[PDB]
């Protein structure tokens, strides 16, 4: 409607840019433990042009991978619409859900691995005790 | 669209005339009268009223030459844009006093960005608009020194200080981070991160809310964050939010009733209203 | 971190896409994490990483088909943030999702009925699951629960629907379900749901046919591949469980030498089991190569199967009487694999494959042509001929010749049509 598009002030609030996606990725993945001192720095993979360090670290590389997979879904929809069609649009809410799934499943798997390792340690200590017992 | 041709049986009685958009001379006269009325608040800039209009008229002109409805449906321009321009400058100049021409053109450029630049889609059009703003400001006012147009931030906010003053980008970023902190605590538990353009649009929404204007139209993909930012800015400026929860058996008289509820609650009672609704709330052209 | 990212991207993004598109998306993501040196476990399988055996067995007992697509979709319905929107031509998904939520009294409704609101809030109060069909005519008052808006005031969560205010009861889940595969949802609804696609395609049917062949013809390849899938999660959980049994037994016995015989049998069984697992680990990539070789051997048959079935569905274009379902082709395929007189005593695997291919073509044509007009018999025969030509090796594709034969005879070359010899006539010329 030209009358409505003319009668007020119009603001183009487009889809989140790459920098916005990258900042969301950092802030929503801050609480998880992604520090890998022994991360061998690779080369290439330009997705976001303003990497905070020129050599990326583990956390920044993973957030870069998240923004890459979002861009990959965008490209997949573009290609699928080009060849035939039948495509549903992807919104930043999908990115938020992706990050939420990543965080929750990461905490779940890390916690179960710590539980298994702690059970392993308890078993080791108990078996050391029973070895002492059989020696006695 | 939504318009139906009149029957020839009835057109025979009624004469019709075409009132096109006012020409450059007519726009110049009308908005020069508005400017001359406006700048009498501060007598120090009365002599820069006619050229100020000329610059706005020229900017409107090449904004209309390009940006046709073929490029984008929302790319429409009317003297309504100019009246909002004048009203915004007047609202900004209302508290300002003994203002030199520096501030006059600073707010003029700010309003130019906030009317002819934020509605754009691609970056090239945005930079073309900014270049034209700078070029027109230099063309009509070449005695002014170049400290106002090259200011890239060029952002305003009443939040800091007491009246509408230019603010610093990072000094405003920290402030709005603190306010959004306090916000997510009160309603909207889901964390909100503050990046660059989200700061831009919250500033634009605040600017449109402060003026005695009627409506904000937000265009963008779903889930990007228009509604949450509108609610957040309404939270800052103390605007109550009324959301209409439509359904399948929703009818037009319900829209009439909650419309009149909004009008009474906004006019009979002085408390300000930010009435928010989406496409799902609209069903028919009524 | 890498495998977690891959799994999250799969369960959050890779919905509504057929198996080949999900696989390509996963391959692209894994290739990027390889470029980023992000340590993700190689050749990881998402079917059992996100789910151990128990709930797979429960889903199978809950009327769910054994497809990899259906397994991944059951994963998606199991772990979700946005409420799912199930797309399914058949009724298998709805039956599965009702049988899964029978204990928590899931209810049936749709958008069209006038009582949708009533049981909507009725399920909202008691935390009752709610499946609702016919998503095509979307209902807007479902918006504030899809957004999961929570007005928690006074130490208790609340929700607003229309002019009503309602108490949002925990353990409440809604599953949107549709029937028509070809529908275009608006972006506002698309953003609020995690799309789950059950539509069968060439990719999905190819996967089912290949899996069924590997189960029937070569059960040893099937057991080796199954062992490969269990190697990542299932064997380790069994190992931990029987380790816990060992620890409990040691505690109850307190390490008596008199009971050392019973305990040493358990530890020797433990050592044998561990040796078996390590032998599987040390022979893993050999097994992968062998399974890859067998899958490449049986690949053309599955492609032929998918092509034949989608040819059967396309037969409805000629005549309204040629409606065929996936169950018809599955019955044909089961008859060819098992009830085959030609496989009474054949033992050579390549010979068995060739006989299955030939008899599949024969039986499919025979069953379809029995209920098909006589003037159309040669058409479907030519279609199966094209399918074999695409599936056979050592022959050119004959794309240009077939294109001319089909539609290249309608091309503009009327200029220079010489009468030539008296035998040739104008249309012949
Ligand atoms: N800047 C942001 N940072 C984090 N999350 C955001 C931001 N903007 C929007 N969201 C998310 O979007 C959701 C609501 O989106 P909404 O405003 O309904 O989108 P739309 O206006 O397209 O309907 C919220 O749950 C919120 O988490």
């Amino acid at each position: 409607s030209p009358a409505l598009f003319n009668r007020c002030v119009l603001n183009w609030f487009g889809d989140w840019s790459t920098e916005a996606l990258y900042q969301v990725g950092k802030e929503f993945t801050s609480k998880m433990d992604l520090e890998k001192p022994n991360y061998i720095v690779p080369d290439y993979m330009p997705v976001v042009y303003d990497k905070l360090p020129q050599p990326p670290s583990h956390r920044e590389a993973i957030v870069n991978s998240c923004v890459f997979v979002h861009q990959t879904l965008h490209q997949a929809n573009a290609r699928l619409a080009k060849r035939g069609g039948r495509t549903m649009a992807i919104t930043p809410r999908h990115y938020l859900d992706f990050i939420n799934h990543y965080a929750n499943l990461f905490h779940e798997k890390r916690s179960e691995l710590e539980e298994q390792q702690m059970h392993l340690n308890v078993g080791l200590r108990k078996i050391k005790e029973t070895v002492d017992q059989v020696e006695e | 669209p939504g318009r139906k041709p009149l029957s020839h049986r009835f057109l025979r009685h009624v004469p019709v005339v075409y009132v096109d958009y006012p020409g450059p001379a007519s726009l110049t006269q009308i908005y020069g009268t508005f400017n001359r009325a406006m700048l009498r608040l501060i007598p120090s800039l009365r002599t820069y009223a006619e050229p100020l209009t000329a610059a706005m008229v020229e900017f409107y002109t090449m904004s209309q030459e390009r940006f046709t409805q073929d490029t984008q449906p929302h790319y429409i321009y009317s003297p309504r844009e100019m009246t909002r321009w004048v009203r915004g400058i007047f609202e900004a100049l209302r508290p300002l006093e003994t203002l030199p021409v520096e501030g006059l053109i600073r707010i003029w450029a700010h309003e130019a960005l906030r009317l002819f630049q934020d509605r754009l889609v691609e970056d090239e059009e945005r930079r073309w608009t900014d270049e034209n703003i700078d070029t027109v400001a230099l063309k009509h006012f070449p005695n002014i020194d170049r400290e106002k147009a090259m200011s890239r931030p060029i952002l305003y906010s009443n939040w800091l200080s007491k009246d509408y003053i230019p603010v610093d980008q990072e000094e405003l970023r920290d402030y709005v981070k603190a306010r959004l902190k306090v916000f997510y605590e009160e309603e909207l538990d889901v964390p909100l991160v503050l990046f660059n353009e989200v700061l831009d649009h919250v500033l634009r929404i605040d600017r449109i809310f402060r003026q005695p204007q009627g409506h904000l139209l937000l265009i963008g993909v779903s889930g990007a964050g228009k509604t949450t930012l509108s609610r957040f800015v309404a939270w800052m400026n103390g605007l109550s939010v009324y959301q209409i929860k439509v359904h399948r058996k929703y009818t037009g008289e319900d829209f009439d009733e909650d419309l009149r509820t909004v009008l009474r609650r906004s006019g009979c009672k002085n408390e300000k209203i930010a009435f928010i609704m989406d496409e799902s709330n609209v069903l028919d052209s009524g | 971190a890498g495998d977690c990212l891959l799994s999250a991207a799969f369960i959050a993004y890779a919905g509504y896409f057929d198996q080949q598109m999900r696989q390509n998306l996963f391959t692209t993501w894994s290739h990027h994490l390889q470029q980023a040196n992000i340590q993700f476990r190689t050749d990881i399988a998402r079917t059992e990483y996100l789910s151990n055996a128990d709930e797979r067995l429960r889903w199978q007992a809950s009327s769910l088909p054994a497809d990899d697509l259906c397994t991944e979709n059951a994963i998606m319905l199991k772990r979700f943030n946005r409420y799912p929107l199930i797309i399914d031509p058949s009724g298998q998904a709805t039956e599965f999702i009702m049988n899964e939520y029978k204990d928590r009294k899931i209810t049936r409704t749709s958008f069209l009925d006038d009582a949708f609101r009533k049981n909507l809030e009725s399920a909202l109060r008691f935390g009752n699951p709610l499946l609702v069909q016919d998503v095509e005519s979307y209902d807007p008052v479902l918006n504030p629960v899809l957004n999961r808006e929570v007005r928690r005031t006074g130490g208790r969560v609340l929700i607003t629907l229309g002019d009503q205010d309602i108490d949002l009861s925990p353990s409440f889940v809604i599953f949107l379900s549709t029937r028509d595969p070809t529908v275009e949802f608006p972006p506002d609804l698309c953003s609020r749901v995690t799309f789950v696609n059950f539509t069968v395609t060439r990719s999905s049917l190819q996967s089912q046919c290949l899996n069924e062949v590997l189960k029937a013809e070569r059960p040893d390849v099937d057991e080796k591949r199954s062992d490969l899938l269990k190697l990542q999660g299932e064997f380790q959980l069994r190992l931990r469980q029987l380790e816990k049994s060992l620890l409990q037994a040691l505690n109850e016995v307190k390490g008596r030498i008199l009971d050392d015989d019973t305990i040493i049998t358990t530890l020797e069984n433990l050592k044998r089991e561990a040796a078996e697992v390590t032998r599987k680990v040390e022979e893993t990539d050999i097994v992968m190569q062998e399974v890859e070789t067998v899958s490449q051997q049986y690949l053309p048959l599955s492609t032929a199967c998918s092509s034949i079935y989608f040819t059967m569905e396309s037969l409805k274009q000629i005549h309204f009487l040629y409606q065929y379902s996936l169950q018809f082709f599955l019955d044909i395929y089961h008859n060819v694999l098992y009830e085959n007189p030609n496989l009474k005593g054949v033992t050579d695997h390549t010979q068995r494959l060739s006989i299955i291919t030939k008899d599949l073509f024969q039986v499919a044509f025979n069953r379809v042509a029995r209920g098909m007009l006589h003037q159309d018999h040669i058409t479907f025969a030519m279609l199966l001929a094209r399918i074999k030509l695409k599936g056979t090796v050592g022959e050119p594709t004959y794309d240009a010749e077939f294109q001319h034969f089909l539609r290249g005879n309608e091309i503009v070359l009327s200029a220079g049509s010489t009468p030539r010899i008296q035998g040739l006539t104008v249309e012949q010329a």
